[PDB]
Parts: structure tokens; C-alpha cells; sequence
RNA sequence: CAUUGAGAGGACCUUUCCCUAGUACGAGAGGACCGGGAAGGACGCACCUCUGGUGUACCAGUUAUCGUGCCCACGGUAAACGCUGGGUAGCCAAGUGCGGAGCGGAUAACUGCUGAAAGCAUCUAAGUAGUAAGCCCACCCCAAGAUGAGUGCUCUCCUA
RNA sequence: UUCACAUCGACGGGAAGGUUUGGCACCUCGAUGUCGGCUCUUCGCCACCUGGGGCUGUAGUAUGUUCCAAGGGUUGGGCUG
RNA sequence: GACAACUCUCUCUAAGGAACUCGGCAAAAUAGCCCCGUAACUUCGGGAGAAGGGGUGCCCCCUCACAAAGGGGGUCGAAGU
RNA sequence: AAGGUCACGGCGAGACGAGCCGUUUAUCAUUACGAUAGGUGUCAAGUGGAAGUGCAGUGAUGUAUGCAGCUGAGGCAUCCUAACAGACCCACAGACUUGAAC
């Protein structure tokens, strides 16, 4: 029983998280993995969409802990950004990890696509 | 005149409301450090119109001078700082002795508009205050993000009032209007609210219902 | 506009800025009471607090990083000999900013640097 | 730029003792500074 | 954000290579032209067996775009490159075969574009 | 301190698409007025939750060289970052929210209702009704130096 | 198709405006710096659009012309100073 | 001291790339050494370093004109004059 | 005198003046105030694996310690340092005249 002062960012998003978390379980993707999103989309009735990809980022504020993935479609260059904290996604599958030594791939858009293709 | 008693509060930050369809909604939220006790309300046999007077943030006594102090303490209540009141039609029910009311009057109400001091930016120029142009960067040009021309020839002789010359921006209170509620937290002390309120956290912000 | 821009810059550019925080904080170390401006006596607070606390905990990574901020070799040598038996429990507030006339000439606002 | 005119001794006697009472504002803190320099504890001025 | 003057490859087998956008229609703002906005092309180069040729004006529709694009679900799609589908004013294209992925938020009023893609994410 | 508001500013803008309805109309071909909804465009007021630009607080990679005695590891310089890779807080938009409401008042053009000067008539000479993005008010802000200087609440004037 | 006045209106006539080219040489040459562009106004209505209406050789869509109305808007470009 | 507008000297800039403009003016980009390769035309001297493309840092080994240099391999960085 | 101003510690305020927030036995307890700025201790957060040692390698280098190491403009806690010492302005029923009741 205690009063609450004007820390409400960490209370309010702390709480936000594990609601989320308590609806969903969410393993943590570290800059680098190469992951699968699925994906829950109304009125297409397939409810598991594909996203594999490399996760670029991690944006993380709070509820707002992001991903941005990149996978060569066989036109060019799809970079999606996914929040995990949505009520839109199903499960996360960490497949491989690149062991990259950078947090931010932003180099690897414009490379050569053979090391992009998931 | 407005439609109805406000609140006022503090902002405290920015976030993202999560919506169960699967919408990400931006949405400020709104602190209250002490109840919004009406203070003082002025009806219109002792005044000239009907205004009911609310304050917030319960202070000190020291930070409060005497005829702050005494004028909150001719109704009873809570030495506070802020002090502002809600002009509203001769229909009202209000006690000015210690009514703390409870913050359930805006949930139903799903329009609400708000009123703050944005953050100031100081004297600044014409191309950012009215949104101007600027000049060629080269080809030889010398009047670079200039405000240019002033007035037309002789025949005026002068400037018109109010054109548009650089000035102190912000610092006065604005109101943005019809801006609709969410999920209020009847422990947290805590009301979301979806759009953007003027200034930082940590301000007065006046949270009154609709004029339309 | 400076809205919460929280670095305390000074007349000078920046590199020049970084080694008049070096260098004053280093003869600050030396002498121990000093004469500054009011802006350089701040600036001497905060980085003199970091190079107090950073050898209060006496390893090889907190000597060699205070030992590449600081210029006199000789003198890193005798603070983390010194820092724990003198400034062990004060837990943070190392100076004092004890002001005095101002300079003849500038009207500079001339401030005045302890160790306590 | 350049001034058409010039000013009276009217504006001129304004406009400097508007600059020399510019300079009475600042001493009655030096008083107090001087007054405050004297016999006290105070942690100022070594 | 689709400026008058940009290059875009095309999205299909009508005939060109890229074009010269110009001007678009619909959205009045003509200097950011987001998805779905059909834009007046002209052909830059294109494939000399075909009746597209050299300097023909045409219509056709922003596809994918290097500018993000803002859903309400939460995510944020954005390509490597500038696309256009080479369009008639009637619905359908007339190139049949749709090269690379396209969004799904069009499907509101171009829906050909959609059922003739590879993946529509 | 709290506001009334005389006066003054800003905002009062505009387009497709859908229902009504392929309905009135038209031999067909075509295709409504009126009343609603939705998506835009410019403009404006804000904000940094997301996406970024910058960010010389920062951290990371590396070249040449000089110091730290030397190896390691650091510091200086290569203008006011050596060149790059990202970035928190600020600022900003391309990003995000919101606005443009009124069976409110009086009118301009017009349609009228009774209706005489000429027992017919006529929107008018008496009275009076619908109605313009136009005028005013309402809308957001400043605002009693509005010398016409307002109104309300509260504090203090003691000793010889 | 009939039909001066839905719409043009020949032969002629009467005005307003001071935005073109002109006429005079009245201020200014002990100095009033022309043309175009950028920036930034503000104003007029002789209205291109938006709002309301009349008439139509207006079946409806779209008009033609005209009345009230200047609140607001009046694009990006290739050529050329 | 402070870290307003605005001028100047610099740095970067999402998406696009001359749409700006009198005019790519100015800025940005190319850039060193080796190897491949190099057209129209010609006064047969040239153009020509045309254009265009690849390697480049650092550790091993051997061939070694036994100084330059070569090939093969590994190693890091997003990026090696 | 009430209330201001200087000074003081600053600001999401600001060219300078302004404005705003503090200006300390800076709570004690049963439940919103008496943390202003810096430091410190932690938590978000950025870059992203630091030094030293061991191991593998002829060596460039990789690996374990170790989401470690620095950064901490942001949040909370903490009186450790500075908010000490002061000064000054404004005072002493608010002229004159009518009407009403007391």
C-alpha cells in the first residue's frame, strides 16, 4: 500500500511488458539472429504469414522493443519492422545467428544480395 | 463559456497503447498530483458571470505567500499553487468548500480538448515562425534565409502592422480541440489520452470537454 | 534553442575545451585549492568528481583510463594512494566552489576550488 | 545606415542617464556584497 | 516519396525497363507520392520487341518505394528500390506477368495487381 | 492571484470515391438535384511514442605520426570531429495527433406570402417567410496604458 | 428551321477606368538607379474556380450568357534575359 | 559570460537526383602504383592516363634478377593508395 | 509591515531584461507537500564485447572470464558539496464633495 510518484514511464510500460508477455512468452533476439515472424492478418484465413529474415536492430523502448528484419525477395530488398509486443503476431522462431560484430547493419543494405538472402 | 467543469494535470511522457484489434495507437499520459478542488466558485448575483474555480498541486506553506494562503484558506481547504477557473452556464452545483472530485466524468465522454503551455524556442526567425522560404543557396545569392522584402513603394510609407518579421515563438498556451480518451487507471492516478498535449513533461495542462 | 542540452561548453572550441578540463583538473590534483572562473570551476566539478570516484575503486582499467585522462604521469600515482584513505564514505561531493572577488580587468566572476 | 539628423540635448541627456542610472542599478548589489563581505559567517570570498 | 523527377523500374513484363515519372494523379501533393498513387510516366529505355518505345507517355502505379509506409498493425514495410506497374485507366495492366513483391493495402482498388503477384507478403 | 472583454489577430479552404441510385430524365446512348458517409490536397496549431536526419554528450573500427621509458594499452594532431560506423536527451520532418463546427443573427442577387396607389394585377408602398464560401457572432490565443485604466477573493498598516 | 434582344450583333452612338502605346513638359537631375527572376506583402473587381440564383435553341450529364459575392485558391515543367 | 535571430568558414543530411538556374555557378563525386584493355579520326607525331574493369591492409611459405618483386593460403574490418 | 528586488542554486524559460522552480535539522508516522543544481548508487538507453590472464595458432587473429567495459544530456533514491552571509525598495487609513440609513 504506497503512493506512487512520477515514475509512471517505467511503471506503465514495465507492466505493458508483462502483460504482453504474460498473453504471449517472447524469447529475446539479439542484433544479428536470423529469425521467423508469424504473422496474424484478418480475412486472408491462411493466419500464419512468413516473415523469415535477419533482425537488423533492436529499437527497444519499452512496449515498442522492435525488429528490423530484411529478407531478399527474388525482385530485391524487403526491410520490415515488427514490433514484438503487438497482439498481431503468433510466435517468434530464432533459427540461425549470423555472429555478427556490429549492433546496426544498416552497411548490409546495399551490399552484394548473395549475403542477404535470409 | 464552456460545456462543463474540466480538470487540469501534468504531463508525463509519451507512449504506445497496444489496442486488442491490433492497433498501435500514440498516446500521452496524464499525471494528477493532487485532486482538482474546486476552490472558489463566482455566480451571478456576486459576479458580473458563473465560473467555478479549481486549483492543484498542493504545496508548502512556505512556497505560498500570504494572499494565496489566505484566499485558499477562506474556503476550507489544502494550501495548492495553481489556480484556474471554468467558466459555465447558471445551471451549476458546485461547493467551493473541499470538493475533491473523483476523475470518472471523462471516460464516457470520448472527445476532450486541452489546453498548455507549449515549449518556447525562443527569438526566432521568419523561417520557421510563418513558415517561409529561403533564398538561393548559390548561384551567386547573398540574401540567405533573409526575410526579404518588407513593404511595397512610396505610396505607403511605411510597414503594415503585423507582417510577419521574427519574434519570440512559443511560450503562450494554446488548445487543441476534440482530442478522444482511452484507458484511464483508476489506482495509477493515470489517464491516456491519444495525441500529442503541448510541451514536455512535467507541465500544467488544462483537460476541459468539448465546444462544438 | 538549448532545451536540455546538459553539456556546459565554455568560450572555447572543443578539442581546446577538452584539454582545459585536462589540463585545469590536473594542476587541480595538484594543488588542491585553485583559482578559476565560476564556468571552469563547475567544469572542474563534475570531471574532477569522475576522476575521484574512477580510482576509488584502485584495479588496472580504472588506473589506466585515469591515467590516459590526466597529463602528469606522477600524479596519478599518488591519488589512488590518497582517494581511499581520505575520501572513503563522503560518497560523492568532493569540492567546493568557495567565490571571490572578480578579476581585474575582465570583471570576470572568479570562483575558487577546494578538496572537500 | 547613415543618421539624417542629429539629436537634441533633450534625447542625448535621456539616453545617457538612462545608460548612468544603468550603471546606479549595479552598486546597491555591490553594497550588498560589501555589506555581506563584513563580519559573518560566510562561505565566500578566501 | 516519389519526387517528379525519379527514375523507377517496372514491376511487370509490358515492355519498358524504367521510366521518368511525371506529375502524378489523385493526391494533389505531387511531392510525395506514397503507395497506390498512379504517376504519368514516360518511358526512359525499354524492350525493342514490344509497341512501348522510346519518349511514350504513359500511366502507370507506384508499387514499391525506398520511403517507408506506415501500417496500423504496428509495422513499417519499405524496399531497396523504385516500381511502377505499367497501367491502363480501366483496372488491369497490360503487361500479365508481375515481377517482385507488392503490399496487400492496395488490394482495396487494385486488386489485379495483387491476384497477378508472386507474394503479396 | 483570479478572470469579464472593448479592441485586435488567426482560423473559418477545397477535391475525388461510395450509398441514395444506374433512381428521376432519355427511343437508346448516357446519367441527376437533395441529404449522408469515407479517403485525400494545401494551410495551421502542436509533439518525438514509432520511422529517421543531426547530435563536436557518446561509444566502436582504422591510417600516418609524436608523446606516456619500452611491448600491450591509451592520450595529442591531421582546422571549428583525421576519415568512417551507428546513437540517448534536445531540435526537426519526411514522421505522429488535431482543426476548419453552428434549424446561430441580419442581409446582397433571387423565389415568395398576404397586398394597396389606377374595385385587374404586382415580392412592398404596411407587415412578413426561405437563403450565399459574403458580414457579424460562436471557434483558438493575446488582451483594463479599454487613462473609459474593470470586477471578485485575500494579506498588511504597528511603538514613541 | 419560324423568331432583333437563349446566343452573336453589322452601320452608327454614349460613357467609365488610368493597367498599354501615345500627347504636354508640371516636381526630380549639388544623382527619382530602368527590364526579368527569387523572397515577402497588401489591395481592386472589369470573376478562372469555389457558394447562392435568373434565362437557356436548359430532356439529364455538361453547358452558353448573366446577377450577388474578392473569404480562399489560382500547379510542376522544355524554349527564351 | 551566454549558447537568440541572422551573416560568414566548415561537417552531415531520410526519399529523389539538376526538377534550381541566365547557365551543373558552387558544392558533391574521380583520384596513388601494378595488370588487362582502349574507339571515331589524323598532319601517322597523337588522341591516350581515351573510355571501361580488376587487385591493393596485415601475417605464412617457397620461387627468388638470390634488393625490388610474384603465386597460393589464412586473417580482421561495414570500408585496405 | 503585507509584497517585491538583489544575491544565491538553476530551468523543459531565455539575446539582455523577463518569467518559472528552489533558497536546509531541505519530515516524524498510517498512505499525495521540505531534493534546486552537481556528484554518487542503481534502472532504462547507446556502442557493443574492454584491460589483464589462460587456451588454440609459426604469426596475423579467434576464444572463456563477460549482453562484459565505457558512456549515464533521461528516471528514482541519497543531504556528500553549493543553496551561507546578506542588503535594499515599499511604511504610518489613503485629499476635496453629495445621498442613504445607522
Amino acid at each position: 500500500q504506497r503512493v506512487k510518484l512520477g515514475d509512471i514511464m517505467g511503471i506503465l510500460n514495465k507492466k505493458a511488458v508483462h502483460a504482453a508477455e504474460e498473453l504471449r512468452p517472447v524469447p529475446g533476439i539479439r542484433t544479428g539472429d536470423i529469425v521467423q515472424i508469424r504473422l496474424e492478418v484478418p480475412e486472408n484465413k491462411r493466419r500464419l504469414s512468413v516473415y523469415k529474415g535477419i533482425v537488423i536492430s533492436r529499437q527497444n523502448a519499452g512496449i515498442h522493443t522492435t525488429i528490423r528484419i530484411r529478407r531478399i525477395i527474388a525482385g530485391v530488398g524487403v526491410e520490415i519492422v515488427f514490433p514484438l509486443y503487438s497482439p498481431n503476431i503468433k510466435e517468434i522462431k530464432v533459427v540461425s545467428h549470423r555472429k555478427v560484430r556490429k549492433a546496426r547493419l544498416y552497411y548490409l543494405r546495399d551490399k552484394l544480395p548473395r549475403l542477404s538472402t535470409f | 463559456v464552456d460545456a462543463g467543469i474540466g480538470v487540469m494535470g501534468t504531463k508525463l511522457g509519451m507512449m504506445s497503447f497496444f489496442e486488442e484489434d491490433g492497433t498501435v495507437v500514440p498516446v500521452t499520459v496524464i499525471g494528477f498530483k493532487e485532486g482538482n478542488i474546486v476552490t472558489q466558485v463566482k455566480t451571478e448575483s456576486t459576479d458580473g458571470y458563473n465560473a467555478v474555480q479549481v486549483g492543484y498541486e498542493r504545496l508548502r506553506d512556505r512556497k505560498l505567500t500570504m494572499p494565496e494562503r489566505g484566499h485558499l484558506n477562506k474556503a476550507g481547504v489544502i494550501p495548492m499553487r495553481h489556480l484556474q477557473e471554468f467558466r459555465l452556464v447558471s445551471v451549476d452545483d458546485f461547493t467551493p468548500s473541499q470538493k475533491l472530485l473523483f476523475e470518472e466524468l471523462f471516460k464516457e465522454g470520448d472527445m476532450v480538448d486541452i489546453s498548455g503551455t507549449t515549449i518556447g524556442k525562443g527569438f526566432q526567425g521568419g523561417i520557421k515562425r510563418h513558415n517561409f522560404k529561403r533564398g538561393l543557396m548559390t548561384h551567386g545569392s547573398k540574401s540567405h534565409r533573409a526575410l526579404g522584402s518588407i513593404g511595397a513603394g512610396t505610396t505607403p510609407g511605411h510597414v503594415y502592422k503585423g507582417k510577419k518579421m521574427p519574434g519570440r515563438m512559443g511560450g503562450t498556451k494554446t488548445k487543441i480541440r476534440k482530442l478522444k480518451i482511452m484507458k484511464i487507471d483508476t489506482d495509477l492516478r493515470v489517464v491516456m489520452i491519444k495525441g500529442a498535449v503541448p510541451g514536455k513533461p512535467g507541465n500544467l495542462l488544462r483537460l476541459a470537454p468539448a465546444k462544438i | 534553442m538549448k532545451h536540455g542540452r546538459k553539456i556546459h561548453r565554455l568560450s572555447r572550441p572543443a578539442d581546446q575545451r577538452r584539454a582545459l578540463l585536462r589540463g585545469l583538473t590536473t594542476q587541480l590534483l595538484k594543488h588542491g585549492r585553485i583559482k578559476t572562473t565560476r564556468a571552469k570551476a563547475s567544469a572542474m566539478r563534475k570531471y574532477v568528481d569522475k576522476m575521484i570516484t574512477l580510482a576509488k575503486e584502485g584495479s588496472l582499467h580504472k588506473r589506466r583510463q585515469a591515467l590516459g585522462f590526466i597529463y602528469e604521469k606522477q600524479i596519478v600515482h599518488a591519488l589512488f594512494a590518497e582517494v581511499p584513505e581520505r575520501y572513503g564514505d563522503r560518497n560523492g561531493g568532493y569540492t567546493r566552489i568557495i567565490r571571490t572577488l572578480p578579476r581585474r580587468g575582465d570583471n570576470a566572476p572568479m570562483a575558487y576550488i577546494e578538496l572537500v | 545606415a547613415v543618421p539624417k539628423k542629429r539629436t537634441s540635448i533633450y534625447k542625448k541627456r535621456i539616453r545617457k542617464n538612462i545608460w548612468k542610472k544603468k550603471g546606479y542599478w549595479a552598486a546597491l548589489k555591490a553594497f550588498s556584497l560589501a555589506k555581506s563581505l563584513s563580519t559573518g559567517n560566510s562561505k565566500s570570498f578566501f | 516519396m516519389i519526387q517528379p523527377q525519379t527514375h523507377l523500374n517496372v514491376a511487370d513484363n509490358s515492355g519498358a525497363r524504367e521510366l521518368m515519372c511525371i506529375r502524378i494523379i489523385g493526391a494533389s501533393n505531387r511531392r510525395y507520392a506514397r503507395i497506390g498513387d498512379v504517376i504519368v510516366a514516360v518511358i526512359k529505355e525499354a524492350i525493342p520487341n514490344t509497341p512501348l518505345e522510346r519518349s511514350e507517355v504513359i500511366r502507370a502505379v507506384v508499387v514499391r518505394t525506398c520511403k517507408e509506409l506506415k501500417r496500423d498493425n504496428g509495422m513499417i514495410i519499405r524496399y531497396d528500390d523504385n516500381a511502377a506497374v505499367i497501367i491502363d485507366q480501366e483496372g488491369n495492366p497490360k503487361g500479365t506477368r508481375i515481377f517482385g513483391a507488392i503490399a496487400r493495402e492496395l488490394r482495396q482498388k487494385f486488386a489485379k495487381i495483387v491476384s497477378l503477384a508472386p507474394e503479396v507478403l
